[PDB]
């Protein structure tokens, strides 16, 4: 029995994860109102990673519901799923973030970070053995971005040997809020690089080339980006919470994918690419389901795998289909395009099957790559930071907080030691 | 009678002692419940089998057995198991949370707080031998748990049980059916920890296990019960001396005398035959199954006996088999095959018969068969694997991947190179003697 | 497609190989140390045979036949024909040799002394017909040596009355097949032989003593030619009067050595590609020189046999998507 | 070839057959090396936590 304790903060962090625990509780069965109503008792075996007993044998989310205004939390509330929440485990504030790190991290976030570990603390305490704790949020933002990487670096403090995991969404000038989210970016990725073990990459580059043209969706919203984000983040916890998956848990995942502690950013790919509502009859080969999932165009980091080297890679295979195809089809990708694995690393590509398929998918695939290609992220975000700082343009918003010019100073290069730390094993 | 005690460390160790001791059952004749209708003598015993089972006044059966995992879920099985009622609740050890294959967890972290309660487990079943042989450890390489905390029960199994013989049942990683990336890591640091301490050691690559269940037994995607029913077999075949009544490797110390002539170099290579699939309609002679054991489709340990020496020999039939067809067959065999001996050791094979033909799982994938041969040979070839690990463990060191994993338990980044060292030893001690 | 590494660079006869299969364009190499290969190119020395058939999904094959280097070696060859019941005492095509360290002193001394022509030879090159002057040559130097009889009476190609010797290359498969490539070579000597440079002819010792060059070009005479100078001097062919002894020996050592070398039931395959060098006398029978384990080719004939090499060796376990050799059954 | 020591009895026989005649730790030390571990662990945390402290 090995809990996981999940945290969603800001607006983003809400709303994906919130899509995050009403397609998990329907591959549980279990309904909004917290009671099972499934047919396969493979449901529930290790439903206690996420879900706590209480009574009356309704299951409840071990989840804290994070903001620094009501708005999008209301929303989860009013959702169909909203009523599942434990109602104590929502903590907010009324001032709002304003899309400004600062403010998340050292003023108004500072104010409500206690109330959180509160909160957090009791959770915790009540776990038979507590493995880690994922954390949804974006890093354009206030709240996700300023006050997620308060919660990360307050909560290792006090939890400092369990697994610290996120799932980070990465702007892009292609579905922007404001013009400052390269800064907030910047700023959040350093906390990132220190204090997480294991952090996927979620970029909304990628998303929306996905949505616009795999999936041909003209005008893409945050819901149908967020259909993408669900399913992968079903797909990367489907062997933490089913059955006969040789116990995989978040610390062992980490030592196999993360050779050297500061690469630690995966990039999470799924097939088949699947629009929200648009539900096709055939399913996929094994053969079909490898291909797509090692094509660059099925990746959510918007990095070409092509332009870098993996240095680990985990998939997860969900259905009824032959195993010994899919080792066959797996063998056959590292065999065949073996310049694209670090030769230093032997048998760096770990395949896992699950019979339990997700919803409206009779098969499908999901894909984890730890590749140096991600670098290519870091350093868009790093051109679009430096643009504006060699100007100091937007910065009177945060030394307005309290902040100095030096601490962005700092960030920049700190980013920049990780891209080229990235390249350094693009070598080999 | 002398009693033996067998430790089962991590998954491997479990699962595979749940397939021995289920084996041991029915050769015996024992019941789930440990009850032994043969067994005449009642509440005691001084027959061969009771070097591996005690007695209760209500004449229940119960192995001297000990398993041990860092986390719980293989153990469960074993606590609601089809033989739930032969062990006693003391034997199973869990703790919470596994090593997450890392040696450094299952020796440093998780070891330390576990080690003292294991041992005194282990005493309990000490005080219920007159007369303790030693013990037989099962594990893995590549486990944090088989390879971490079994390097540490070693250590102090020598210091609270100086006397007795210690041998190893040891499962080589293999990337077919491997679990972590960093298994050559853990390999390492467990075989140069646990050197000293193991009187002798029997190797088992789950490659040879894995391709043997696909060609032989037609298995297309083998399972671990698929591998640990035939793993189970050859463990039969070697512990069987020790459990029936015979007179060639009646105590462990014969294991060391008849196989280890060079103390570090005490990995004997096993061979078996025949293994046949069940859903079949040939009979194998002595012969046909001695000349197989030259076969390296049929070696636990995938290498080309042809290009090392030998130091010793065991053959340990079972079944229908009369010493006059043994000599028929290794006359036979010595002349075609090159069989080349180091100058310092004789050119001999000891034999073994037991008349008891293989017992089978029912139901399982091995067909029954008259006569079975399991050859027990201290060659240099075997130092191919240790070659092929060295090498996978010198791709990874070379850029330090995955270390600080181990150095944040609190290991030292020296013992790597201390271990990697260690085995370089190994590998020249290989060498001089095969030349 | 396939893949292969390369890892002996000075090997002429498989870099026009690695050439060939890149052309095909279903061949990807790779580089040294990668073990994702289907085909592997390995080194002269200490291959790591022990590495290889470990790669779950991978047909894997090398050039080499692990543990044939006891034909290949001088000392090895002499103890495998004379310690093999399949080759002597019976032998009768390998000249009388002895291994002395700088055994078998003893015993070439006895036979020396009962035979008291006595010249003898050398190896590891000396020439003397006193026993004597012989090892005290053996000893300033610190590998062992082979004394063995060296033939005083050479079949000689006139006009010229120069000595020559004949190289065959023989191709063994992953089945064991014996491919005896149609195309040979005689590497002849510039100098004509004298009873009492022109004694030696290993081409590169030829350019040293550049006494001719293009009786041949480059002191090379292919069958064809050999062939028909038999058919005019001796009437008879080169089919009978050699090549059937050739085809005796090459079948004679391989067969000798297969089930210590064999792969058939391994879990890594093996080919590789033999010279054997003959010697021929005055009476037309063949004698076997030595064993090469890495042989050069006839640049007249690279291409002709590096392409059979790619046929019957590599596409015949990796196919792709009227031969120029001879198979010797067994 | 030549057979020795040949052992019956009900269970079955054994015998060796001839071709060729031939031509410290203590447990304070591993305490010396636990605890050490632990202090290394122990050392590294509190880098750590006065790290998060600055
Ligand atoms: C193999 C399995 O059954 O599960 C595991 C997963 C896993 C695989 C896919 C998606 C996951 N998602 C969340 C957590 C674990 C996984 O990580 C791993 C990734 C690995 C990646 C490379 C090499 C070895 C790995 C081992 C694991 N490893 C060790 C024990 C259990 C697991
Ligand atoms: N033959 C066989 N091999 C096994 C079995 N279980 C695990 N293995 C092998 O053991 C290695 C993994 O080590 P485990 O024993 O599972 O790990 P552990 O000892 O429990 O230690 P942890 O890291 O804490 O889980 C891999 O090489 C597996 O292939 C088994 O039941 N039979
Ligand atoms: N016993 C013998 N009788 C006659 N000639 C002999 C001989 N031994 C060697 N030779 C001569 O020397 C040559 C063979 O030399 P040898 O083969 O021992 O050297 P080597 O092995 O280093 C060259 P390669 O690269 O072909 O193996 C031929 O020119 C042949 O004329
Ligand atoms: N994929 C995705 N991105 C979002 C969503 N909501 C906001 N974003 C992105 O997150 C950033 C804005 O941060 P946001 O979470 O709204 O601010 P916060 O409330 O302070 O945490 C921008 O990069 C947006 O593109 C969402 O539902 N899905
Ligand atoms: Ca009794
Ligand atoms: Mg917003
Ligand atoms: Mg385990
Ligand atoms: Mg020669």
């Amino acid at each position: 029995m090995r809990e996981i304790v999940h945290i969603q903060a800001g607006q983003c962090g809400n709303q994906i994860g919130a899509k995050f625990w009403e397609v998990i509780s329907d591959e549980h069965g279990i309904d909004p109102t917290g009671s099972y109503h499934g047919d396969s008792d493979l449901q529930l075996e290790r439903i206690n990673v996420y879900y706590n007993e209480a009574t009356g044998n309704k299951y409840v989310p071990r989840a804290i519901l994070v903001d620094l205004e009501p708005g999008t939390m209301d929303s989860v509330r009013s959702g169909p799923f909203g009523q599942i929440f434990r109602p104590d485990n929502f903590v907010f504030g009324q001032s709002g973030a304003g899309n400004n790190w600062a403010k998340g991290h050292y003023t108004e976030g500072a104010e409500l970070v206690d109330s959180v570990l509160d909160v957090v603390r009791k959770e915790s305490e009540s776990c038979d053995c507590l493995q880690g704790f994922q954390l949804t949020h974006s890093l354009g933002g206030g709240t996700g971005s300023g006050m997620g990487t308060l919660l990360i670096s307050k909560i290792r403090e006090e939890y400092p040997d369990r697994i610290m995991n996120t799932f980070s969404v990465m702007p892009s000038p292609k579905v922007s809020d404001t013009v400052v989210e390269p800064y907030n970016a910047t700023l959040s990725v350093h906390q990132l690089v220190e204090n997480t073990d294991e952090t996927y990459c979620i970029d909304n580059e990628a998303l929306y080339d996905i949505c616009f043209r795999t999936l041909k969706l003209t005008t893409p919203t945050y819901g149908d980006l967020n259909h993408l984000v669900s399913a992968t983040m079903s797909g990367v916890t489907t062997c933490l919470r089913f059955p006969g998956q040789l116990n995989a848990d978040l610390r062992k995942l980490a030592v196999n994918m993360v050779p050297f502690p500061r690469l630690h950013f995966f990039m999470p790919g799924f097939a088949p690419l699947t629009s929200r509502g648009s539900q096709q009859y055939r399913a996929l080969t094994v053969p079909e389901l490898t291909q797509q999932m090692f094509d660059s165009k099925n990746m959510m980091a918007a990095c070409d795998p092509r332009h870098g080297r993996y240095l680990t890679v985990a998939a997860i295979f969900r259905g009824r289909m032959s195993m010994k195809e899919v080792d066959e089809q797996m063998l056959n990708v590292q065999n065949k395009n073996s310049s694209y694995f670090v030769e230093w690393i032997p048998n760096n590509v770990k395949t896992a099957v699950c019979d339990i398929p997700p919803r409206g998918l009779k098969m499908s695939a999901t894909f984890i790559g730890n590749s140096t290609a991600i670098q290519e992220l870091f350093k868009r975000i790093s051109e679009q930071f430096t643009a504006m700082f060699r100007r100091k343009a937007f910065l009177h918003w945060y030394t307005g907080e309290g902040m100095d010019e030096m601490e962005f100073t700092e960030a920049e290069s700190n980013m920049n030691d990780l891209v080229s730390e990235y390249q350094q094993y693009q070598d080999a | 009678m002398r009693e033996c005690i067998s430790i089962h460390v991590g998954q491997a160790g479990v699962q595979i002692g749940n397939a021995c001791w289920e084996l041991y059952c029915l050769e015996h004749g024992i019941q789930p419940d440990g009850q032994m209708p043969s067994d005449k003598t009642i509440g005691g015993g001084d027959d061969s089998f009771n070097t591996f089972f005690s007695e209760t006044g209500a004449g229940k059966h119960v192995p001297r057995a000990v398993f041990v995992d860092l986390e719980p879920t293989v153990i469960d099985e074993v606590r609601t198991g089809t033989y739930r009622q032969l062990f006693h609740p003391e034997q199973l050890i869990t703790g919470k949370e596994d090593a997450a294959n890392n040696y450094a967890r299952g020796h440093y972290t998780i070891g330390k707080e576990i080690i003292d309660l294991v041992l005194d487990r282990i005493r309990k079943l000490a005080d219920q031998c007159t007369g303790l042989q030693g013990f037989l450890v099962f594990h893995s390489f590549g486990g944090g748990t088989g390879s971490g905390f079994t390097s540490l029960l070693m250590e102090r199994l020598s210091v609270d049980y100086g006397k007795k013989s210690k041998l190893e049942f040891s499962i080589y990683p293999a990337p077919q059916v491997s679990t972590a990336v960093v298994e050559p890591y853990n390999s390492i640091l467990t075989t140069h920890t646990t050197l000293e301490h193991s009187d002798c050691a029997f190797m088992v690559d789950n490659e040879a296990i894995y391709d043997i269940c696909r060609r032989n037994l037609d298995i297309e995607r083998p399972t671990y019960t698929n591998l640990n029913r035939l793993i189970s077999q050859i463990v039969s075949s070697i512990t069987a001396s020790l459990r029936f009544d015979g007179a060639l490797n009646v105590d462990l110390t014969e294991f060391q005398t008849n196989l280890v002539p060079y103390p570090r170099i005490h990995f004997p290579l096993a061979t078996y035959a025949p293994v046949i699939s069940a859903e079949k309609a040939e009979q194998l002679s002595v012969a046909e199954i001695t000349n197989a054991c030259f076969e390296p489709a049929n070696q636990m340990v995938k290498c080309d006996p042809r290009h090392g020496k030998y130091m010793a020999c065991c053959l340990l039939y079972r079944g229908d088999v009369v010493p006059k067809d043994v000599n028929a067959a290794i006359a036979t065999i010595k002349t075609k095959r090159s069989i080349q001996f180091v100058d310092w050791c004789p050119t001999g094979f000891k034999v073994g018969i037991n008349y008891q033909p293989p017992t089978v799982v029912p139901g399982g994938d091995l067909a029954k068969v008259q006569r079975a041969v399991c050859m027990l040979s201290n060659t240099t070839a075997i130092a191919e694997a240790w070659a092929r690990l060295d090498h996978k463990f010198d791709l990874m060191y070379a850029k330090r991947a995955f270390v600080h994993w181990y150095v944040g338990e609190g290991m030292e980044e020296g013992e790597f190179s201390e271990a990697r060292e260690d085995m370089a030893a190994l590998e020249k001690d290989y060498e001089e003697v095969g030349v | 497609m396939y893949t292969f590494v390369v890892r002996d660079e000075n090997s002429s006869v498989y870099a026009e190989v690695s050439r060939l299969l890149l052309a095909t364009g279903q061949w990807k190499r790779l580089r040294k140390d990668n073990p994702r290969f289907n085909l592997m190119l390995g080194e002269r020395n200490r291959l790591p045979f022990g590495r290889l058939g470990h790669e779950p999904g991978l047909v894997q094959l090398v050039n080499y036949y692990r543990g044939a280097d006891k034909l290949c070696r001088k000392a090895s060859l002499v103890k495998l024909i004379k310690t093999s019941p399949e080759l002597s005492e019976s032998c009768t095509w390998f000249p009388e040799s002895y291994v002395i360290y700088p055994d078998e002193r003893e015993v070439f001394l006895a036979a020396y002394n009962r035979r008291r022509g006595n010249v003898w030879i050398a190896k590891s090159i000396l020439i003397s017909s006193e026993a004597s002057e012989l090892l005290d040559f053996i000893d300033e130097q610190g590998q062992v040596h082979v004394i063995q009889k060296y033939l005083e009476k050479p079949l000689l190609l006139e006009p010229g009355h120069r000595k020559f010797d004949i190289r065959s290359w023989v191709l063994v498969d992953h089945l064991y097949n014996i491919y005896l490539y149609r195309e040979g070579v005689l590497r002849t000597s510039s100098e004509p032989y004298n009873s009492a440079t022109c004694h030696l002819t290993n081409h590169c010792i030829q350019k040293e003593y550049s006494k001719n060059y293009g009786y041949e070009e480059g002191n090379e005479m292919f069958f064809e030619e050999f062939n028909q100078y038999l058919m005019d001097a001796l009437n008879t062919t080169l089919e009978n009067s050699i090549l059937l002894q050739i085809k005796h020996i090459i079948r004679s050592c391989l067969m000798c050595i297969e089930p210590a070398i064999s792969t058939k039931h391994l879990h890594y395959q093996s080919f590789q590609l033999f010279g054997f060098d003959f010697m021929v006398d005055e009476e037309l029978k063949v004698w076997l020189i030595e064993v090469n384990g890495a042989p050069a080719c006839a640049q007249k004939l690279y291409a002709e046999l590096c392409q059979g090499i790619v046929d019957v060796a590599i596409s015949s376990v990796f196919p792709l998507a009227t031969s120029i050799f001879i198979k010797l059954h067994h | 070839m030549e057979v020795i020591e040949l052992n019956k009895c009900t269970s079955g026989q054994s015998f060796e057959v001839i071709l060729k005649p031939p031509s410290d730790p203590s447990l304070e030390e591993i305490q010396k090396k636990l605890e050490a571990a632990e202090e290394r662990r122990k050392y590294q945390e509190a880098e750590l936590l006065k790290h998060l402290a600055e």
